[PDB]
């Protein structure tokens, strides 16, 4: 007895929290999608229908890439006279939303309103996150670990600390591009320098949108970066050490955290 | 309800040495166990805690990294590294019960049972 | 034969021995073969073999009494319970659901099935008492395990019944169905404090027939309506995709085929 498919419309928030967004609300064939601030209103040019057949539609029309190479633009455009290869789009636990033909990322290579959309070589970065969903705000949580302490941000350094609801250091905001943000600060990023084991993790700017600053909880209570497999880990099990690093997954309770709100 | 102390002894600065305590019988309302120190004419000195909900540990200003409290299965120890003439004390094992909360005792008067202590000597 | 049993003890509880036996109950809940979202669906009731129906969660506490319950692996819900020589079922829902139970503790010397089935709904209206006004933790589930252990000896009335069956079923079935809200429950452990569900775990329970609908029937994750949740101050927020869900919840009632 095969599950209902549903074919839902929501946004799609991405980078920095903005939206999918055609272009002017102007549907003409090969007019740009972009990223842009999220409406509250009900235009159609940020609303998608994320059909069975795997199309993702505007006012009736396909989010489509204009080619099958990175870095290429993504237009609007009718769905039946657009090649069909160039209209189906995977949406992955993950967050990322990928084009099979060609095996290309839908990407904003720019964090800025009007930024227009391309596709890119997958490298799971914040630029290539995205969340279907019509909450056009970060979730805001605590984030506990070992022994129960909260991870908490002092400027540029991160490290888990005995837990207050009044730290506003302590609270963080998990973006749809899959970054993990200071709450106080959101224009900074949970950061790992490289995707290389026991790099320390640090707060840096969201500037370069890159692969050490996507994020992904998983149901196994670790906290994953992506593009390395490598998860989040307090460093030796020692909180006196004020540092949180990536290491390779076992799952042993320096590398456990929940999202408390 | 007792608690002994055993391991110590003497060693020169620099040295090492493994402190345990083993509880005559096991009781399961603890809350936390701690090593604290004294020496002549000095109050006594928190230097180790375990809580024993989740085994986080805790240590004293004078400790700086080089002790490690830990437990077994079945007995908490004290593994002391790069010891100071000014480590030399007395040390003594505790244990704390019904504590609640999210904070921790570290005073002599938040211990009620106590080891009657091991001698710890550095010389240098 | 015997259904698997798990185990719990509150005497000298830990946070690592709560961890251990949450995830021996999900692991004998279900096998993980079927996956949805990165989170594991329990078994089809539909045609599920009687002999792979039910596990046994044998709870002792530091009075040295004893009770083990029985947990549906369709749901991971209590539907019962044996207290020395007698079991205690909830009212079965359909007529299979009640022949399905005469399967658990066969050799019990007596068996009674109670007027009210386990929904919190009655349990609060026997209790006397909301679960927002119910203290759970290891001391609240001590005490439980003592009630039910007693009722058998005519020592437990059933308002104290009931507040325990709401305190064991929020420990040991919501717990396994939700990281969450073990989470909630190590966090009791850790501090040695005992207080009750805040709303974000009393909506989250409240959800959790919904969430499993909402997720299998997603279209790749995304919701076809909102599932309405709370935070811990009792603020409303409404979930539209299953990302933020995957680290929250642990366990799904099947739905439907993939
Ligand atoms: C919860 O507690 C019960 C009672 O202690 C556990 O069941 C018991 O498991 C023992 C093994 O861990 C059994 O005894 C051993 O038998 C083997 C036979 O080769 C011997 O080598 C060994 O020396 C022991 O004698 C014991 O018979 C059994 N008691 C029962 C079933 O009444 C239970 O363990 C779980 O159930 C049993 C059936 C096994 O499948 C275990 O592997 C399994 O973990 C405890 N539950 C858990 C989850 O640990
Ligand atoms: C982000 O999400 C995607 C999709 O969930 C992940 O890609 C998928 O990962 C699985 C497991 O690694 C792949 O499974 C493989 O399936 C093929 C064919 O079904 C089979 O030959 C293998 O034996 C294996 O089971 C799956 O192919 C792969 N791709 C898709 C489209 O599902 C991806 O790994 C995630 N990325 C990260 C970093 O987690
Ligand atoms: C996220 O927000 C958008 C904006 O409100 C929601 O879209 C709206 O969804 C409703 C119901 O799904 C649409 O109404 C439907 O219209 C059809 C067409 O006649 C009718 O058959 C149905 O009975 C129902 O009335 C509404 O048109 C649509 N608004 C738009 C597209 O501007 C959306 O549902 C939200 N998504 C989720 C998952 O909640
Ligand atoms: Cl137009
Ligand atoms: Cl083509
Ligand atoms: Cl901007
Ligand atoms: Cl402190
Ligand atoms: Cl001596
Ligand atoms: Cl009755
Ligand atoms: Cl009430």
């Amino acid at each position: 007895d095969v599950c209902m498919d549903p074919e839902p419309i929501v946004r799609i928030v991405g980078r920095n929290g903005l939206c999918v967004d055609v272009r002017d609300g102007r549907f003409h064939n090969g007019n740009a999608i972009q990223l842009w601030p999220c409406k509250s209103n009900t235009d159609a040019n940020q609303l998608w229908t994320l059909k069975r057949d795997n199309t993702i539609r505007s006012n009736g029309k396909c989010l489509t890439t204009y080619g099958y190479s990175p870095g290429v633009y993504v237009m609007i455009y009718d769905c039946n006279t657009a090649a069909t290869d160039a209209t189906r789009w995977q949406i992955w636990d993950n967050g990322t939303i990928i084009n099979p033909r060609s095996s290309l990322v839908l990407a904003a290579t720019s964090g800025n309103s009007g930024t227009t959309l391309t596709v890119q070589t997958n490298i799971y970065a914040v630029s290539q996150g995205w969340l279907p969903t019509n909450n056009t705000q970060p979730f805001v949580t605590t984030i506990v670990g070992l022994y129960g302490l909260c991870l908490q941000a002092n400027s540029g350094q991160v490290w888990i600390e005995d837990c207050s609801s009044e730290k506003a250091e302590q609270q963080w905001a998990l973006y749809a591009d899959g970054s993990i943000r200071p709450q106080q600060n959101r224009d900074n990023c949970l950061t790992s320098d490289s995707n290389i084991r026991e790099t320390v993790v640090k707060i840096l700017s969201c500037g370069p949108a890159s692969s050490g600053q996507r994020w992904m909880f998983k149901n196994d209570g670790t906290i994953l970066n992506l593009y390395s497999g490598l998860v989040l880990d307090v460093r030796a099990s020692d909180p006196s050490l004020k540092q949180i690093i990536l290491y390779p997954l076992h799952g042993d309770p320096n590398q456990i955290w929940l999202p408390l709100f | 309800l007792q608690l002994a102390e055993s391991g110590g002894g003497l060693v020169q600065a620099g040295g090492s040495l493994n402190l345990s305590c083993i509880a005559s019988r096991r009781t399961l309302s603890t809350s936390f166990m701690a090593w604290f120190r004294q020496v002549p004419g000095k109050e006594r000195e928190f230097v180790a805690a375990l809580r024993s909900s989740d085994g986080r540990p805790y240590y004293g200003d004078s400790v700086k990294g080089r002790f490690t409290v830990s437990r077994d299965n079945a007995t908490v120890y004290l593994q002391m590294n790069s010891l100071k003439p000014e480590d030399t004390a007395i040390y003594y094992c505790a244990l704390n019960r019904g504590y609640s909360g999210t904070g921790y005792p570290s005073k002599q008067y938040e211990y009620n049972d106590w080891g009657q202590g091991t001698q710890v000597t550095v010389s240098s | 034969k015997q259904y698997p049993i798990i185990n719990f003890t509150t005497a000298g509880a830990t946070v690592q021995s709560y961890t251990n036996f949450i995830r021996a109950v999900r692991g004998r809940l279900t096998t993980g073969a079927d996956v949805r979202h990165e989170i594991p669906v329990l078994p089809n009731r539909v045609g599920l073999p009687i002999n792979q129906r039910f596990i046994l969660v044998e709870l002792s506490n530091h009075a040295e009494l004893s009770v083990t319950l029985a947990l549906d692996v369709t749901n991971a819900y209590v539907v019962g319970y044996r207290a020395g020589n007698s079991a205690y079922f909830f009212h079965p829902d359909n007529q299979e659901d009640a022949e399905a139970i005469t399967h658990l503790f066969t050799d019990v010397q007596n068996r009674y099935t109670f007027a009210f089935g386990g929904n919190y709904d009655r349990l609060e209206q026997l209790a006397g008492n909301l679960r927002e006004n119910i203290e759970l933790g290891n001391g609240p589930l001590e005490e439980a395990i003592s009630a039910l252990y007693y009722y058998s000896t005519g020592g437990t009335q059933l308002p104290t019944l009931a507040r325990s069956f709401i305190i064991c079923i929020q420990m040991i079935s919501e717990a396994a169905r939700f990281q969450y809200i073990e989470g909630e429950m190590r966090t009791r452990i850790r501090y040695n404090r005992r207080s009750a569900p805040d709303p974000s775990v009393i909506t989250l329970e409240n959800s959790w027939g919904r969430l499993s609908t909402a997720i299998q029937e997603s279209n790749q994750g995304a919701f076809a309506s909102p599932i309405q949740l709370q935070r811990r101050n009792g603020s409303k927020f409404s979930v539209y995709d299953v990302s933020i869900l995957i680290p929250i919840i642990a366990l799904m009632v099947y739905r439907c085929a993939p």
